[PDB]
RNA sequence: GCUGGGAAGGCCCGGCGGGGAAGGUGGCUCGGGGG
RNA sequence: UGGGCCACUUUUGGUAAGCAGAACUGGCGCUGCGGGAUGAACCGAACGCCGGGUUAAGGCGCCCGAUGCCGACGCUCAUCA
RNA sequence: ACGUCGCUUUUUGAUCCUUCGAUGUCGGCUCUUCCUAUCAUUGUGAAGCAGAAUUCACCAAGCGUUGGAUUGUUCACCCA
RNA sequence: ACCAUCUGUGGGAUUAUGACUGAACGCCUCUAAGUCAGAAUCCCGCCCAGGCGGAACGAUACGGCAGCGCCGCGGAGCCUCGGUUGGCCUCGGAUAGCCGGUCCCCCGCCGGGGUCCGGUGCGGAGUGCCCUUCGUCCUGGGAAACGGGGCGCGGCCGGAGAGGCGGCCGCCCCCUCGCCCGUCACGCACCGCACGUUCGUGGGGAACCUGGCGCUAAACCAUUCGUAGACGACCUGCUUC
């Protein structure tokens, strides 16, 4: 059933806390509740971190457990996570959620205008498809 | 052409369990459910708008049955987005669980 | 809010849901709870049945017709639980209690309306998966409730009619997605505006 | 301290509101459980307590001292002229109980039935159901009537027929008929509506409801006794003759605590005119009632195949405080609640 | 202490296949189909091999009480494989001192009639569970053969017969009469 | 500002090295798989 | 005024006592207020009439002000928790 | 057994907090309800339980637990 | 009047206990997960009462000006009660899993399964969606033109758990408008200021005028009955064959 696992090299996304919104790599695990955590290319220095604020991604790096930050950074940079992360639907929903929050009053007005026209054109075509599909005369 | 005020609820007076201080009221503002989000509403004018039987003069309008007790948000109450408000006259107890409008007038933004 | 809050009682813990509903009605909000037979109580069933049987024992020795009234319907059981969390002997509390409407099953006014959920009172998040719980409908049935079978048949009828609505809703959505593909040239101008501002990823 | 010697309590607490019945007829309160496998039939009937007599029969009970032995047995005669069906009621099962869905009344409601709808038939102008009977003739009304039957057929779970007795066949002073909802059991809802529809305005004799030597339940109101003391109402022990302020009392009506008089203590009040249902009353005979084919035939009422005498069930000089029994009658074993000419409800046994 | 992983694997034979729908194991052997859900246990079920058909049960972060359920599921699954491949056969002997216990098997082996248990006139009517067939053996004089696919149902059907023939108000050590499960075994003997 | 004139840590593949190992990499051995 | 009573601790008689008798300090009596649901004596704190701020002891599911913290680590299932 | 830990308030003491401008003081009679530490009955387990009988224990207070002689008696004792 | 006679009832979850399967503890085990049987106990049924609790149905006020119902938002107004300040018209649910889509198979043209393809910190997302209000006048480009709006009529269908609601046609009568981007100017621009902005033609009570369609009754007292009864109350009768 399970597809994403806590393991050495597993890249996790920080949901809350001082490092919320960052990507980190799991270097080691301690006492079932915390893990040795290091994001050298995402500005998170090595430190303990509860598993509760983590959300596992699909990226797994290859380095030995408790390896130095240099080797984690080399593994992170080779097959770079930063560009791969930005291309996922997960990240671009985070980005879309961010730009919607920063939308100003003028942008809200222009979105209201664009949404109005888009919905009327779409909902026109829905009626046309409905009316077309209504012509069913067959035994 | 618009609501122009935030919806708030007069939950009750500032109180201990067995002592009630009626001069100040605790308001629950809609959508504000944490203390860190109450900063916007501090100092904002709040109004308890109600209707009575006899007509009263309306500023810039014909007399009608609408009355109002004005106030303002003073500070945050608790950790969950409650605010304390002072009104020119202590809010009647019949208004508990009813509408208080927050005006946005004294804007700091 | 000024509209009625319709809460689905299935999967919700009795006391946890009652605490939320009690503060809502004290804040002037109208709350409707449906499917009170689907409400859960933590602890194995036998234990929770003993608690109600102990409640049944509390009666006025001199005149039971005046004593505690033991309601056997799940909706009235939940209603009494909320009443224990309201100042029901004051006018403010009686006004709040009159803002609560409780139902077994989902009656015709609310069967066609969307029903809310309170995560803080849900069994899946509030209760450990290895713990035992009891269904309010079963507890009510075995302590005096008489309408478990008819409510089940009517709930099964309602579910069949809801499936038809969902298939029409899904068919409509499929047609809308096809429409978006059909009119894409005359829509990309407004699609781009939505995307720049976080709507329509 | 504990009472010195044990003794069972006087009277039952299952009949506690020892009050006058709110009704005079005696309602069924529980019809036999319906199973669609059985044929469509009626479950209840109304009769009138004519009087009592006794019979001689032969007991066929093996292993008994009375096997192949004559016995005499008190029987009650309940005059049962045929019902007239004048309506149909539909019920729908709800999580709040059964609620009445729709009622359809037949055309041509008899005057004796229409008297039930009035408190002063003398000063009345007999307008009841005058505008309702017209919808049985016009086209809008008939279409609306067909919709009502169709809605009953698709939404109702149990149906009942409103049937009334025939006063003018009785020897009583009362001309106001008695109406009862009689449940229809045994079949699909469509089948029991078709059965009920074709019995509208018709007569249902007691033969079609009950049969020979079957056990039925009798529902009625007991004889009134007025306001009575504890000695008669609860059959408590009479106090010794030396008692100062009265001996027909209960000496202690409670202890110091709970500091109130409890509901279980015997206290003076109404006795009689209580609603009661007695189960397991055997039907010893269903009498044919008087007939005229060429001459007055009265034999069948009280003639037995051993007796062969041209005599009616009516005693010599008539049933005391009732009159003469002319219609159908049911001969029940034993005694039955109520005074003479008291309306009784006969219901099919709920038991197997 | 919470153990990270407690796992155990059962080996599925070739003539029987196992299909998983969540924690619902469907076993489709030559003798029929056995289906049973385990949604009351929070475990992970996986079909491993396409060649040898391994089924692995895993519990993650389990306490002592819920590590005990790992082998319970495996044992239950192994009985499903055993039931649909060989079946379950329970042999019961009717022991008596004086009154012989007359057993009559009614429709399709689903009803059992016990007549003369301890010489009393009451007739014991024990209904077999669905999928369980009772019969009178032709090998020994006083045997009952209970055959079926589910060990739960076959054994509970046998317990129903055994508990029906219970001596009461007497010394059970002296009045040993009754019908008792003699051996528990399979059909087809493989 | 002080501290162990902070402790760790980052970069300089830290370079000349030495030693230790194991929650043992590669390799090798044994046992189970995909062409 | 010359009837006292209560609490920590020490302490005598008594099986013990919301019993009887002493020592020491404080209290109630003479004292309201916050908390202990409730309560002479406990905990906090002693009081003119008020506004603002902050606390004590005690609390922050709902009654009922305050956790509506993405609180931390464990322990515990009770058919009289 | 020697020891030792409890529970109860249906005994009797101990105390004297309430009542001395008054809470009618024994027993019986009558009547209701409650408890269980179960005599009987229902369902069970155990035996030095062959059967019959009896004893120990469990769930258990739904139901019942009587007529009399002597005594004011509560108690007691006997008859059935 | 046990001093005569008649009648007195079914089910469910389960207790004790005895078991099944089965680990823990490669054995065993009634227990841990999961199951079985199980009683004067418990709950309900049967039975008694029937809520400041509902339902269905009937009849609903004159022979004279006399009361009432429905239809009209029909109008002019009074007295009184105030709340509120966009909507969401619905799968079932699982949580050691879900959601969507598609070809073959089976069910009488859609569902139901088996592949296969996607999504899953839910984006076919309630952290969501829909509607979005300054109004008009010149005036072009796009959207549409298979359009809109008629308390216009008429017909039909679906909804019963409290349906008090929703939908679809036919005919008719009007706008080429209304939606987006532009051109073009105007409107009390009331000279900084609050109760503004909606639901709303709100609820309730008397009363006037205005048209159409309709209705012409009961209850109580008094009298009587005695199936009833302290009194109330209750069961009854009172010009037709
Ligand atoms: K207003
Ligand atoms: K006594
Ligand atoms: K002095
Ligand atoms: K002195
Ligand atoms: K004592
Ligand atoms: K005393
Ligand atoms: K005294
Ligand atoms: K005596
Ligand atoms: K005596
Ligand atoms: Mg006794
Ligand atoms: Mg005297
Ligand atoms: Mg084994
Ligand atoms: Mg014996
Ligand atoms: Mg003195
Ligand atoms: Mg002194
Ligand atoms: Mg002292
Ligand atoms: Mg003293
Ligand atoms: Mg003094
Ligand atoms: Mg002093
Ligand atoms: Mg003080
Ligand atoms: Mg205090
Ligand atoms: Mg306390
Ligand atoms: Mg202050
Ligand atoms: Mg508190
Ligand atoms: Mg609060
Ligand atoms: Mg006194
Ligand atoms: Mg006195
Ligand atoms: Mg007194
Ligand atoms: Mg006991
Ligand atoms: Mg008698
Ligand atoms: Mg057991
Ligand atoms: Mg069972």
């Amino acid at each position: 059933v399970f597809r994403r696992f806590v393991e050495v090299g597993r890249v996790a996304y920080v949901s809350f806390g001082p490092h919320a919104g960052k990507l980190v790599a799991i270097v080691d695990v301690i006492d079932q509740n915390r893990a040795l955590v290091d994001g050298p290319c995402t500005q998170v220095r090595r430190q303990a971190m509860p598993f509760k604020c983590m959300q596992l991604t699909d990226f797994i790096l290859k380095f030995p457990h408790s390896a130095h930050q240099k080797y984690v950074r080399q593994a992170w940079q080779k097959a770079d996570i930063n560009t791969k992360w930005a291309a996922t639907r997960w990240a671009k929903k985070i980005e879309a959620r961010e730009r919607k929050a920063k939308m100003t009053d003028f942008d809200r007005f222009k979105v209201m205008k664009a949404k109005k026209m888009r919905n009327r054109i779409i909902k026109n075509e829905v009626k046309k498809l409905q009316k077309a599909a209504l012509l069913k005369a067959s035994p | 052409s618009g609501r122009l005020w935030s919806k708030a609820i007069f939950a009750g007076y500032k109180r201990g369990l067995r002592n009630q201080r009626e001069h100040t009221a605790l308001l629950k503002i809609e959508g504000v459910y944490a203390r860190d989000e109450t900063e916007f509403y501090l100092g904002k004018r709040c109004a308890y708008v109600y209707k009575a039987k006899n007509n009263t003069v309306t500023p810039g309008g014909k007399p009608n049955k609408t009355r109002v007790i004005w106030g303002k948000v003073t500070r945050a109450h608790g950790n969950s987005g409650m605010v304390r408000a002072k009104f020119r006259s202590n809010l009647p107890a019949k208004a508990i669980g009813h509408r208080i409008r927050v005006m946005l007038y004294p804007s700091r933004i | 809010e000024v509209q009625v809050l319709v809460l689905d009682g299935r999967g919700h813990l009795l006391g946890r849901l009652a605490a939320i509903v009690a503060k809502q009605v004290l804040l002037g909000r109208k709350v409707v709870v449906v499917r009170c037979e689907g409400i859960n109580i933590s602890g194995n069933f036998y234990r929770n049945k003993l608690k109600y049987l102990a409640f049944l024992r509390k009666r006025m020795n001199t005149n039971p017709s005046r004593g505690p009234y033991h309601f056997r319907a799940p909706s009235r059981i939940f209603w009494r639980t909320v009443r224990g969390m309201l100042p029901h002997k004051t006018k403010r509390g009686q006004a709040a209690l009159d803002r609560l409407k409780v139902f077994d099953g989902i009656p015709p006014p609310y069967d066609k309306k969307k029903r809310m959920v309170v995560p803080a009172a849900l069994k899946v998040v509030r209760l450990k998966p290895t713990r035992k719980f009891a269904y309010l409908g079963r507890l009510a049935h075995e302590v005096g409730w008489k309408y478990q079978a008819v409510t089940a048949t009517l709930e099964e009828k309602r579910k069949e009619k809801a499936k038809i609505h969902y298939r029409k809703k899904k068919q409509l959505m499929r047609l809308r997605k096809q429409a978006e593909k059909n009119v894409e040239k005359k829509i990309d101008k407004y699609t781009e505006v939505l995307k720049t501002h976080g709507l329509l990823v | 301290s504990h009472r010195k010697f044990s003794a069972p309590r006087h009277g039952s607490l299952g009949f506690l509101p020892r009050k006058r019945s709110s009704r005079h007829r005696g309602k069924v309160k529980s019809f036999p459980k319906d199973d669609p496998s059985k044929p469509v039939h009626l479950t209840a009937f109304l009769g009138y307590k004519a009087g009592m007599t006794h019979i001689v029969r032969e007991v066929d009970r093996p292993g008994s001292k009375v096997n192949k032995k004559e016995v005499v047995e008190a029987v009650t005669i309940v005059e049962t002229p045929p019902m007239v069906v004048v309506g149909i009621v539909g019920y729908v099962e709800t999580p709040r109980g059964l609620r009445t869905f729709k009622t359809v009344f037949a055309e041509h409601i008899s005057d004796e039935c229409k008297r039930r709808f009035y408190k002063n038939w003398h000063k009345s102008k007999k307008k009841a159901f005058t505008k309702y009977c017209k919808k049985w003739q016009d086209e809008d009304g008939k279409k609306q009537l067909e919709k009502d039957f169709s809605s009953m057929k698709k939404y109702c779970q149990v149906i009942r027929v409103i049937a009334h007795t025939q006063m003018r066949l009785l020897p009583l002073r009362q001309k106001k008929a008695h109406l009862m909802e009689i449940q229809v059991n045994g079949g699909t809802v469509a089948e029991k509506l078709d059965w009920a529809r074709e019995r509208l305005e018709q007569q249902v004799p007691v033969n079609q409801v009950f049969g020979q030597d079957e056990m039925i339940d009798v529902i009625g109101v007991t004889k009134g006794k007025g306001y009575k003391g504890v000695t008669s109402r609860w059959h408590t022990k009479k106090l010794p003759r030396k008692t100062h302020r009265g001996l027909r009392k209960v000496a202690c009506i409670g202890a110091w605590h709970p500091a109130r008089v409890a509901f279980s203590v015997a206290r003076a009040g109404q006795k009689g005119y209580h609603h009661r249902t007695e189960i397991n009353k055997k039907i010893y005979k269903i009498g044919q009632g008087y007939l005229i084919k060429d001459g007055k035939l009265i034999k069948n009422n009280a003639s037995t195949d051993y007796d062969l005498s041209d005599k009616s069930i009516n005693p010599l000089g008539g049933f005391v405080h009732y009159g003469e029994v002319t219609n159908d009658f049911v001969m029940l074993k034993g005694c039955v609640v109520g005074t003479k000419k008291r309306v009784l409800t006969l219901r099919k046994s709920l038991l197997v | 202490m919470k153990t990270i992983l407690s796992n155990q694997t059962v080996d599925i034979p070739e003539n029987v296949d196992i299909t998983l729908k969540g924690r619902t194991v469907i076993v489709k052997g030559p003798r029929g189909t056995l289906r049973r859900d385990f949604n009351h246990i929070n475990v992970e079920l996986s079909l491993l091999g396409k060649k040898k058909k391994r089924l692995r049960v895993d519990k993650w972060w389990g306490n002592r009480k819920e590590l005990a359920t790992v082998r319970t599921i495996c044992s239950h699954v192994q009985n499903m494989i055993k039931g649909v491949t060989l079946g379950f056969r329970y042999k019961m002997r009717s022991v008596y001192a004086h009154f012989p216990i007359n057993v009559v098997i009614q429709e399709n082996g689903s009803l059992v009639e016990i007549r003369n248990f301890l010489g009393e006139k009451y007739i014991r009517r024990v209904r077999m569970r669905p999928g369980v067939a009772c019969s009178v053996s032709q090998a020994q004089k006083d045997e009952l053969i209970l055959e079926g696919n589910d060990i739960e149902l076959v054994s509970n059907s046998a317990a129903l017969i055994q508990q029906a023939t219970t001596v009461k108000n007497k010394d059970i050590r002296k009045f040993l009469d009754g019908i008792y499960v003699s051996e528990k075994g399979t059909v087809q003997q493989a």
